[PDB]
Parts: structure tokens; sequence; C-alpha cells
């Protein structure tokens, strides 16, 4: 078997500075790095690195400015990985991104590699396809964190002459060619469709109400779910008698509602329709449907990075994360910080709620009920997830 | 590493007579790694 | 457990005086019975499953048990003395070498195991007290294993498993048992031993249940001792074997005989179909050389052809056309045998004469002239003189043997006795065999000439007293 | 290890550059890998006699003909680079 | 590491042989 | 015969060889933010071995409760008439792995934030899937937030 | 011993007799075909700090 | 000792590269005969494509689905283009200690020369010379 000798543990203290430039150093040194790092590699762990950091006392992460900062160093790191850079920091005190010759061919271009003029040769050849119409095939399009999405082909860059490129529409492109493309503004203006995500069909995933892969025969609430149908039933609409039907998310977020609670789901139950239960909890439920979300969306993101990978695959309809390709994966991740942004400049309540880490304090910064339709809704998933397991052992 | 071997040629012949030459000396003491004198 | 506790202290008490390698057997005379006869443990397998990587992991010394990717690096008996009170045998691989060309392969390797199999049939009762059998990981059951189980069943020999390479499993639980499941299927018994255990002699920490290994190597080695005085480590010291009789040891050597150890180069086929494509490409050959079909039948059976038998470990049959001749050399080469006695003293006097006369210009023709000048004296002289202190040819010299029982083999110069010296005992009676216990032997010695054969240096006629040219 | 930086044994470069016989100034912060005492002189007459050989193919140091002299090369004033030439 | 970046090979030694043997 | 010394390392090996083959700033108390001063407060002043009970106590009620509500019963079940122990196994309870994700971050959620509140950090969370890995952390946080 | 009794098997016509002129490093540069072998630490950061 | 003739007759059925001529792995016009860049595979048929023999270029003779070279010098034709042995057999993709992307063949059907057709082709056309008529 697998056993462990031992592991280690550090306690969780704020670092002390006696002057303020100590202080500014400090947070700026180790937190950009590290978020730039994470941007870079995976940016999708920023919830993760945030908590971590935020335990390990680092109170100014959850601001306006860091997170300004967080969301522009995403963008420009998928910016340099579609430039073709490979390591984010030149220096400590300088971006790779950033190194410009003097007394060369000209003294304000970028430092090209062999590795980036091939990038930017795959770039421009795509661009050269878009205008002569036909299908342009970006090959890095196919490129994800497993590797290309599809092809289970092995590609590595910089190519050399002997074993090429090849394009069977016959659209050349060489360095002499991009040599005018040389500064940041100028060669994003000509790439600029192949390195900016499309965040569009994003704006209304993260604000609209999701379970974890709940259904009905997953409620807990066996009586809830059979009022719910008998409901559905007596509304002049057909009822499918399968566990595996389904149910509107919106309904379903009034379903956890009433299952929280006993005494609204009695309340309730007595109704005449399911219009009317949903009317009745509609103006309690609106004050808690985005709170509940906001916790929901913070907690499993900065939890354990599998968590952040099925929460983004349930949110965004992935197959897999690992096959969905990087500009998606990018685009999605920039759509989360904004909502983040969001929860905490339009809520005033948002900011303590993020800094707020333990059960005890979420509850004291949380309305009552709004926590127990969370716990409740986590609990059916570990529930769903221990049933599995139960299943697997015997 | 570096091994030393005859030659034949004019390395092995410079060789010969440059590393008949006697190198600096210096009689080092034994240090204190464990009683620190200074320490005390 | 109190057993349990005595003999962990004893071999950790014994192993932790050190080892040596003691002497390497390729013959089945030149053993270590003597005054070197400690309890024996053999190891053996098929090549390249870790054989030597756990002598040398027990000895703690990479260099000293010798280990390779390359199958073959093994080739004979390798008997290493552990604490001076144990004997850990490193045996040859049975199976197919391969990326090992050492010249006269098919020689050497039938001399490998010739003296593997004839060692373990013989010396199966004392003083090889285990007999370890090394398998594969996540190697299936293959012919040569089968052969291995054959021969053991026929011997009646008890032999505990150790499945090497255990970090091919990584920790799997589930394959190791499924594993030790296709061995019990293939053995037939739910009681045999299984120990899994890997051996790293580079790194220490690499090595899982290694200590346990000789922990049981010190067990079976002690479980000839009765009292607990025995048990001490004076007492295993003390602990020593006699040699085997003439009768068994003959016995052994006529129905393993070095002709028979000849395996395929595979290890998929069995010996079997190795002998049967032998029959059949031989059977076309015959029919299609024109040659062949020039010769008579009977011809055929004096050329060994179309046709006492030799069997196999599997007892299958092998034609005397697929004995290449090198391995008739050997065997007649082999010193201490029958087979190079017989060529001594004549294999067959009525028909060696008749050959050397039809081969020569004949029996009583000097000096003849077939249907220049001779070679002067002055040349014979300084011919003679370059071979004989140049380039060291020298003539054979006699064999010697026991006049008191050449002469009456039924008397008591020759041994036998049936009568008991010993008068007034009740055990004497019940205990005999051709090798028996006989304690304090590494001490005391049989009397005048204890160690075997090829055991001193410069013996024979390869003195340093009177040099070469003396003989 | 040894005093002086890893680049001088192996090129940070995959062709192998910045390696041979470095000097420094006395007053320089830098240190480099010519040392003249009975343990480092087998090394130096190494570089300096058979060269260096490269697993890409090349001799770094000396290649082959007059021998260079680290006892005259210009002191050392800096590091290599990947992105600029040093 | 975890890295979503584009497949780039560090130069090595090795490398640099097989495009002199090119 | 046996002559270790005399013979090289290629042909034997020495007793101490074989022997040795086996053998080769300021610190300033924080205490976490999430619990109160008198939850610190008794936390702090209750004991040291007694916390240790408590821990041991505690996660082994919950884990229990856990593997019950599971299905897997961890009490020893005699067999002459089918009867359930009287209380958990502590050494049983200590070789107890936390292997499963779910499993263990549902344990970690009820004790840990349940009596403890504390919260680990991504690392901490990948390191703890051990009891005894829980008990050495909550000590070392206990420890620290000691004065 | 093959061919000549001091030069064995080693023919007159196929290399050098002795191939060691004074001497020789046997070390080869670069040996473990490392991706950055500057050091542990040279030119650009690897991995994110602490 | 070789056991094969030198200097293949081509008198029976004369092999001669053809004025139009492009490679396999390419499709693409190859040169005729002003340089031998191109690699001649000729096995006397008009097998389609590219009878008497297809055409490869020098740099494009490997493989074309992992686009290494070829092992024993031999390829496998599929569906048109040219896989290894290891890829036509369906094994894990190897890759070679020698020269990745180019494989070991001569020039102008000089490595495919020893074998194929030689004189006399068919045993028709040696009564042909033996009869009078
Ligand atoms: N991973 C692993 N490799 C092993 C282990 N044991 C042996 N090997 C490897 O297998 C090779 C064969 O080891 P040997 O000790 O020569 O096996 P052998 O039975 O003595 O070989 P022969 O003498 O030819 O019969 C060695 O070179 C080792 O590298 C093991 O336990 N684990
Ligand atoms: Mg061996
Ligand atoms: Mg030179
Ligand atoms: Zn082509
Ligand atoms: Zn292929």
């Amino acid at each position: 078997t697998y056993m462990p000798q031992k592991a280690w543990f550090e306690p969780y203290t704020p670092k002390k500075f006696d002057m303020e430039h100590q202080r500014i150093s400090h947070n700026f040194y180790n937190l950009e790095t590290k978020l730039i790092w994470t941007a870079f590699d995976t940016p999708e762990l920023i919830g993760i690195l945030l908590h971590d950091e935020t335990i390990k006392g680092a109170p100014h992460l959850y601001d306006a400015e860091f997170l300004e900062s967080a969301v522009h160093w995403t963008r420009e790191s998928r910016y340099w990985r579609c430039i073709g850079i490979t390591k984010p920091f030149y220096n400590k005190t300088t971006l790779r991104a950033q190194c410009w010759h003097d007394r060369g061919l000209q003294v304000g271009t970028l430092v090209f590699s062999q590795a980036m003029r091939d990038a930017l040769m795959d770039l421009e050849r795509a661009v050269r396809r878009k205008e002569l119409g036909l299908e342009p095939n970006y090959v890095w399009d196919r490129w994800g964190p497993v590797g290309f999405i599809d092809g289970a082909r092995t590609d590595h860059l910089p190519r050399f002459a002997h074993n090429p490129y090849v394009d069977p529409d016959g659209v050349e492109v060489t360095e002499v060619d991009i040599a005018p493309f040389n500064t940041h503004e100028q060669i994003k203006e000509r790439y600029g469709a192949f390195i900016d995500p499309d965040l569009r069909p994003f704006e209304g995933v993260f604000r609209a109400p999701s379970h974890g892969a709940l259904t009905l025969d997953d409620v807990p609430h066996q009586e809830a779910v059979r009022l719910y149908r008998d409901l559905m039933e007596k509304a002049d609409m057909p009822v499918m008698l399968g566990n595996g039907a389904e149910i509107p998310p919106m309904d379903m977020r009034a379903l956890f509602h009433l299952s929280a609670n006993p005494e609204r789901m009695k309340a309730a139950s007595e109704l005449s329709s399911w219009r009317e239960v949903r009317g009745m909890l509609a103006p309690v439920q609106e004050v808690c449907d985005e709170k509940v979300e906001a916790l929901r969306l913070m907690e499993n993101t900065r939890h354990d990075a599998a968590r952040v990978r099925t929460f983004y695959e349930e949110k965004c309809g992935f197959s897999d994360f690992m096959r969905t390709p990087d500009k998606v994966i990018t685009a999605a991740v920039l759509c989360y910080l904004q909502e983040l942004q969001r929860i905490c400049t339009e809520t005033d309540w948002g900011k303590p709620l993020a800094r707020c880490l333990t059960d005890l304090e979420r509850v004291n910064v949380m309305g009552k009920d709004a926590f127990l339709v969370y716990r409740h809704i986590e609990d059916a998933i570990l529930d769903k997830k221990r049933r599995v397991w139960a299943t697997r052992f015997a | 590493p570096v091994v030393f071997k005859q030659g034949q040629g004019m390395f092995s012949h410079q060789l010969k007579r440059l590393l008949q030459k006697k190198s600096i000396h210096r009689y080092n003491w034994d240090p204190l790694p464990m009683y620190d004198p200074r320490k005390l | 457990s109190p057993q349990d506790e005595l003999v962990a202290k004893l071999s950790d008490e014994v192993f932790s005086r050190g080892n040596m390698h003691l002497k390497n057997v390729d013959v089945v005379s030149a053993l270590p019975e003597g005054l070197h006869s400690f309890p024996e443990v053999c190891f053996i397998g098929k090549p390249n499953v870790g054989k030597s990587s756990i002598i040398s992991c027990l000895l703690r010394n990479p260099r000293l048990g010798r280990a390779g990717r390359v199958r073959g690096t093994t080739r004979l008996l390798q008997f290493f003395n552990v604490g001076d009170a144990l004997l850990l045998v490193d045996t040859p691989g049975y199976g197919g070498w391969k990326g090992r060309h050492l010249p006269q392969s098919v020689a050497e390797r039938a001399s490998a195991f010739a003296i593997l199999f004839r060692y373990l049939a013989l010396r199966s009762k004392g003083p090889l007290k285990r007999v370890y059998w090394v398998m594969e990981a996540t190697k299936p059951v293959q012919p040569r294993d089968e052969e291995i189980f054959v021969f053991l069943r026929n011997e009646q020999i008890p032999f505990s498993i150790i499945i090497s390479k255990l970090d091919y499993f990584g920790g799997d639980g589930a394959a190791l048992r499924r594993q030790v499941e296709s061995i019990y299927n293939f053995l037939g018994t739910e009681d045999v031993p299984v120990l899994g255990v890997r051996a790293d002699s580079s790194r220490p920490e690499r090595c899982i249940n290694m200590t346990a290994l000789q922990h049981d190597i010190t067990h079976y080695c002690t479980t000839d001792l009765v009292r607990v005085e025995d048990l001490s480590y004076s007492g295993l010291k003390e602990l020593s074997y006699a040699p085997p009789t003439f009768d068994e040891v003959r016995a052994v050597e006529e129905r393993y005989p070095v002709e028979s150890f000849i395996v395929p180069q595979d290890d998929n086929l069995s010996l079997q179909h190795f002998v049967s494509l032998h029959q059949e490409a031989k059977s076309r050959h015959l029919a299609a050389s024109p040659m062949a079909m020039r010769l008579s039948t009977k011809e055929k059976l004096g050329a060994n052809l179309i046709g006492e038998t030799i069997r196999t470990i599997n007892g299958v049959c092998i034609p005397k056309s697929m004995v290449p001749p090198s391995v008739v050399q050997l065997a007649a080469g082999q010193a201490g045998s029958f087979a190079a006695f017989a060529q001594h003293s004549g294999a067959n006097a009525y028909e060696e004469f008749l050959t050397g006369d039809a081969t020569g210009s004949g029996t009583f023709l000097e000096a003849t002239g077939s249907e220049p000048r001779e070679k002067s004296m002055r040349r014979c002289a300084l011919d003679k003189v370059l071979k004989r202190y140049v380039a060291c040819g020298r003539k054979q010299r006699s064999l010697h043997m026991q006049a008191e029982g050449y002469m009456c083999p039924w008397l008591a110069g020759a041994g036998q006795q049936a009568r008991s010296a010993v008068f007034g005992v009740t055990r004497s009676r019940a205990h005999a065999g051709g090798m028996e216990v006989l304690k304090g032997l590494k001490r005391t010695g049989f009397g005048g000439q204890s160690y075997s054969a090829r055991t001193m240096k410069n013996r024979g006629r390869s003195t340093k007293k009177t040099g070469f040219w003396a003989a | 290890k040894n005093s002086w930086p890893e680049w001088m044994d192996n090129g940070a470069d995959g062709t192998g550059y910045g390696i041979g016989l470095h000097r420094t100034h006395p007053l320089s912060r830098l240190r480099g890998n010519l040392k003249r005492s009975p343990s480092h002189v087998p090394r130096v007459l190494g570089m300096m006699i058979q060269g260096v050989w490269h697993k890409s193919g090349v001799k770094l140091y000396f290649r082959g003909g007059k021998p260079p002299n680290p006892s005259v090369h210009p002191y050392l004033t800096g590091e290599p680079c990947p992105l600029y030439g040093w | 590491r975890e890295s979503r970046h584009l497949p780039v090979l560090p130069m090595t030694p090795r490398i640099v042989f097989e495009h002199a043997n090119e | 015969r046996f002559n270790p010394e005399s013979v090289g390392l290629t042909r034997g090996t020495s007793a101490f060889a074989w022997k040795w083959w086996h053998t080769q700033q300021e610190r300033r108390s924080h205490r976490p933010p999430a619990w109160d001063d008198e939850f610190a407060k008794v936390v702090l002043n209750m004991n040291d071995a007694e916390i240790r009970e408590y821990l041991m106590s505690k996660l082994t009620d919950v884990i229990f409760l856990e593997t019950q509500r599971d299905g897997y019963e961890l009490r020893r079940l005699d067999f002459e008439g089918k009867p359930l122990t009287s209380l958990p196994e502590p050494r049983i309870i200590e070789n107890f792995v936390l292997e499963e994700e779910t499993i263990r971050e549902r344990v970690i959620y009820q004790v840990v934030e349940g009596v403890f509140r504390l919260s680990p950090t991504s690392a901490d969370r990948r390191e703890l899937r051990s009891v005894a890995n829980i008990i050495d952390y909550v000590l070392t946080h206990v420890r620290a937030a000691r004065p | 011993k093959g061919g000549r009794a001091k030069f064995g098997t080693r023919a007159a016509e196929s290399g050098v007799w002795n191939d060691v002129g004074g001497i020789t490093s046997r070390v080869v540069a670069n040996m473990e075909q490392n991706p950055h072998p500057g050091g542990d630490d040279f030119g650009p950061p690897r991995g994110p700090p602490k | 000792r070789p056991h094969f003739p030198a200097y293949n007759e081509d008198v029976d059925r004369p092999m001669v590269v053809p004025p139009d001529a492009i490679c396999f792995n390419c499709d693409k016009p190859i040169d005729a005969g002003d340089v031998n860049s191109y690699v001649w595979i000729p096995a006397g048929n008009a097998t389609v494509p590219t009878p008497q023999g297809y055409f490869f270029h020098f740099g494009c003779f490997k493989c074309n689905r992992c686009k290494y070279r070829l092992g024993h010098n031999k390829f496998y034709s599929k569906d048109g283009k040219a896989w290894c042995i290891p890829c036509a057999l369906g094994r894990d993709v190897r890759v070679p200690t020698r020269r990745w992307h180019t494989s070991y063949v001569n020039t102008h059907r000089t490595g495919s020369r020893l074998t194929g057709h030689f004189f006399p082709r068919h045993s028709h056309q040696m009564e042909f010379l033996f009869d009078p008529n």
C-alpha cells in the first residue's frame, strides 16, 4: 500500500512590518508574483490563491484595486500566452514582455525569440487565411491544458526547417513578412481576433441559479419533491415519473428554499398551485438567491482545484476541462473575476462576506435562512457523492 | 575527472617539466567547529 | 513468540559478522563438502528475476553479488558464506540467455544447468536447508517454470516462493493477490509459503520486506537443531553434514546427464515442441538431401539420424543428433566424472583399438612410405626444446585407484560395512542414509584430507616446486 | 559545491555559452573558476590543453592550435543571459 | 508543474546536435 | 576461511561495512480571527494533553457518526450473539485514514469549523488526509495561539 | 594476445595507439541534458515564489 | 556471393522516369532527371497511382502520421499516404535514437536496384531467341 512518512505544518501568522515601505514591497513581491504566475499557468486557481493568502493574513486582496490588477494581469497573461511567451518574468524587477533591445535594429522593439517568431507566423497565417476568406485553421485553438483537444499528435515550437508546418491551402508566412509587426499595440491591432477571448456567452452564467448535478431523486426531502410533482400534476402540464427529469433551476431553487426550513414547506403545501407556491416565496427568495449564489461560487472555487474544475464544468456546460480550449477557459475565468468584482462593489455586504472564512462568521454576516438553504444544497451534493462512494464500496 | 598519462607530445614535454614546480605552502591549523574560541 | 525471537536474534548476530565469496562450483565433485560444510540455502529461478540482486542485498554489498541487465551473468553455482555459519547459493537462470555472446554458448549453458539440477537433486536432504523459487512480479507462467516444478515434485523437494520486482506492482495489493492466485492455480497448493520482496543494494531505503528474508533463511537453517544450546550461535556453527555416498551420487548423474540440458533460445516453446521441431526439420532434410539418400537405414542408425535414451527433466527423449559435439567434449572434459575416466581408461577397448588401427598406417607397420629429406636430429632436438620449455607441452600421467578395494570389492577396505561398530545404543540402528549430520566437521574435519576438489591452489600437475616441465 | 557560478561549468544556453576559465579583477565582486590550488591545477590544465567537449558536438573553450593563457584574459565583467548577449 | 501555454521545448544539447545533423 | 578483511570489497564485506550499510528571530503569538476571545481563553486555559484528548474524542465521535451513516460499521461485532461493541476503538480510529475526498472534507468541515473554528489553506487541505495529520495541524495551531 | 604482442588486437592501421597525450578530461559538458544548466537560479525565475 | 545480378536489363520492360511525376506524401510535381532529389521505388507495375513505381522526395519519404523515419526503410501505403509499420500496426509512437525526420535511403532507385525485374522477364522471351523464327 501507500503510506506517507510525515508531513510538516506551518502556523498562519501575519507578517509584521516596522515601516510602510517594507509592507508595500512585501505585498507587491509576494502577492503580485503569485497572482501573475497563477494567471499565466492556471488562471482558474486565482480564487484558491486569494483564499490561501487571506488565511495567511492578506487583508487587501478583495479590494477593487487588487481585483482590477488581477483582471489586467489575466488579460495580459492571455496576451502573452498567445504571443508565445513561456515565463512571465524575465527578472524579479521587470516582466519578460517589456524587454526592448537597444543599439540594435530598433530601440523599442520587443526582444523576440524563435518560438515567438513561429507563433507570430501561425498568427499571420491565420490572418492571411481570414483575409483570403477561406477557413482559417489556427493551430493553437485546438490546444488545451492536457495538450491538443482532438489530435493525439505531438507538436513543439520552435519548428525546424526539416519538418515545417504544411498548409493544404498554400498560404505562406515569413519572418521577413512579420518584421514590421514589432510593438505591442501594432501586433494587437493585427491579431486581436485571436488573442482576445469571447466573454459574451458567460455574462449571465454566474448570476443564474445552478445545482451541482442535483436532480429530483437526490432531493433530500422526498415529501417536498412529491408535493412539487403533485402541484405540477394539478397544473395542466404532464409530469415525468422517472427520477431523471428535467426541472428548471429557477424552480429547483424554490424547491430547495422550501426543503431547507420545514415551516415554509408546510405553509406552502396547503396552497392550490405551484404558481402560488413560488409566488409566496418570491419576496423572500429575491433577497437570498443573489447571496446564496455568491457564497456558492466563492466557496466551491476557493477550497480545492478539483472543485474549481467541477464548478466550471457544471456552470459552463463543458464536457471536459482538459479538453476545452484555453481561449474559452480564459474567457470564463475573466467573467468569474468580473462577477467577483461586481459582488464586492455593487453590494456592501460582499466584501465582509468574502473576507469571512469560517462557518460562524459566514452565519453572522449571512441571513440564517440563506445559510440554511446553502448548507442544505451542499449537503445534498455531499450525500449524493457519499451514496456513490457507498455503491463503489459495496 | 582529469587523468594523467605519458604523452610523447609537446604538451607532455611541457607538463613533465611544469609539474615539478613547488606550490606555495602554508601551515593551516586545525579548525575548532565544536569549541568555537571567540564564542567564549 | 519464544522460538521466533531466538531465531531473530540469531539471524542478526550471524549476518552482522560479515560475509565473503567462498567458491564457484561447475562440476559435481568440487563441492563445499568438507571443512566448509555449512547449511546451504539456494535461490533458483528464470534468468533476470533478481536472484543475484537479492544475494547482493542480503550481503549488503552491490559489487559482491554481480548483477546486470544482460541475461546469463551467473553461469555456475556461487557459494556465499555469511557469518561463517551459512551458505547462500546463487544459481544460474534456467532459460534463454539473450544478449550474452560468450563463446561455446551451448557447452557453457549445458554445464550451467547440469551442475544446477544435479546439485539440487543430490543435496536436497542436506545441507541444502531451503530452496527459494524466485519468480518475476508480473511475468506469467512459462514452460520453464513448468519444468522447474516437475523437477521439484519428482525429487520431492520443499521450496519457498519469492516474488521479486515488488516495485512493479507499486503498492497494488489487488494485483499481487491475483499474481499469487495464478501461482496457486499453477502449483495447486494454498499452503505454499510466498514472500514478496524487492532488493536494491545501491540504496537501502528502496528495499522493502528484505530484513524478513534473512530471518526466514535462518529459520529453515536451524530447524535441524533440537536443543536451545544448539539454537545458540555456537550450536549453529557446530552443525555440519556428511558427504554423499557413491551409490546416490552415481544414480543422480545417470538420470540427469549433461547432454539432456539443452533448452531453446526462447522461453515459450516447451521441450516437447523443441524436440518435435528438430524431428520435423531433420526428416525434411533427409528426404531432400541427395547424399542422405545415398546412405542406408543401418548407416543412418550409426549416424544417429533416423533414430541409452536421454530423458530430460520433463521426461521427454532427446535424439543423439540434437546433442552438438561441443557438449560431448564438455562431459568428457569434466574432471572427476565417469566420462573423463572412461576417456582415460578406454570407453570401448575392442572398438577403440580397431578404430585406431584403421585410422593409422597399421598395427605392425613402421617407417612406411606412402604409395625430400627427413627431419634432422639437430632439428628434432630444437623442436623438442621449443615444445617442452616454450609451448609447455607435456605428456599425460596415470590415474590412481584404491588397491584394497580394486582387488576385492566385498571386503572392509572397500567400505559398505553392514555391521554396527557401536554397541549399547538404540538410535544408531534407526539413523541411516547417504548423508547424515556430523557436529563439528568445520573445525575437526574427516582426518587427513578434508577439502574437496578444486579447493587448494597448486595441486597435481600445477605444482610450484619443480616447475612446469617436471610435472 | 564550487565558488564560481555554474554556467562556467555548463552554460545556461543549450549550445554551452559561457564555458571556460574566467579571470576576475582583485577588487571585483564576481568570482571565477581560475584557481591555482594544487586541487584546481588539474582541471585548469585540462581546460587549457584538452579543452571541453560539449554534448552538442563542439569544443567550447579550446578546439585546437594555440592554447589560451588564462593569466592574461581580460577581467570578467558580468554574466550571460538568454534575452541579450551579455 | 501545470502550465497552459504554447508547446515549447527547451534548447537542449541533444536538440542542437539534431539541428546540426540536419 | 572467512577472511573478509583480507579479501577485497569485490570478494567480501566486513562486519563494520555490513553494520554501517543499514545505518548510513522574534515570535509573536497570533490567534485566528475566526474564534472569539472567550473561546480562545477556554481552549488555551483548559490544557495541552486535555486538548489532545478533546480533539481525539470529538474526531472519533464525528467520524463514527459519519461511517455509521454511510453504512460501513467500524464497531467490533462478536459472532456468538451478533452484538455491538461498547465504544469505538482509539487504535482503530488512529489507524483509520481519510482517503476519500468526500468523507475527509465532510469530517474536516464538521470538526474543524464546528468545535475548532479553524480554516486550512489549500496545501493543508491536501495534506490533511490522515487523523494524525489533523491532530498535528490543530496542535500546531493551538501552540501558535498560546501566548 | 592477438595480432601483435605489445599492441594486441589494436591494429596499426586502425586508430591511434595512445589517445592520451598529457592529460584528458573524461567529463563531458552538459552530460545531464538539463533544460536549464545555468544553475538553480539564473536569468528568469522558475515557478512562483514561496 | 551477393546472389543478385548487376546492371538490370530493361529490354523487356524499360523503366524510365515519366514526364509527369508527383509525390506520394505530397502529391506535388518532382524534378524528372535534372536532380535526383526524388526516391524512385520501381516494381514493374502499372497499378495506380504513379505506374512503373511511385516517387518520394528525400525529405518526405518519412511517415505521414507520426512524421518520423522508417525502421527498415519500408513504408506502408495507407489510403494514398505512406505510413510506417509501427503506425500501420497500431503501436505507440516510438522516437528513434538516430535521425528523426529523414530516413536512410538512396536516390534514384539506387537502393531498390538490386531487387526487382531482371532479364529474362518471362519464359516465352527466351524461346523467342533460341528459336530461328
Ligand atoms: N525494479 C527492479 N529491478 C530489479 C529487481 N531485481 C533485479 N532487478 C533488475 O534486473 C536485472 C537482473 O538482475 P540479476 O540479479 O542479474 O538477476 P539474475 O537472476 O541474477 O540474472 P542471471 O544471473 O542472468 O540469472 C538487474 O540488473 C536489476 O537491474 C527488483 O527487485 N526490482
Ligand atoms: Mg545472477
Ligand atoms: Mg588538442
Ligand atoms: Zn513528397
Ligand atoms: Zn508513423
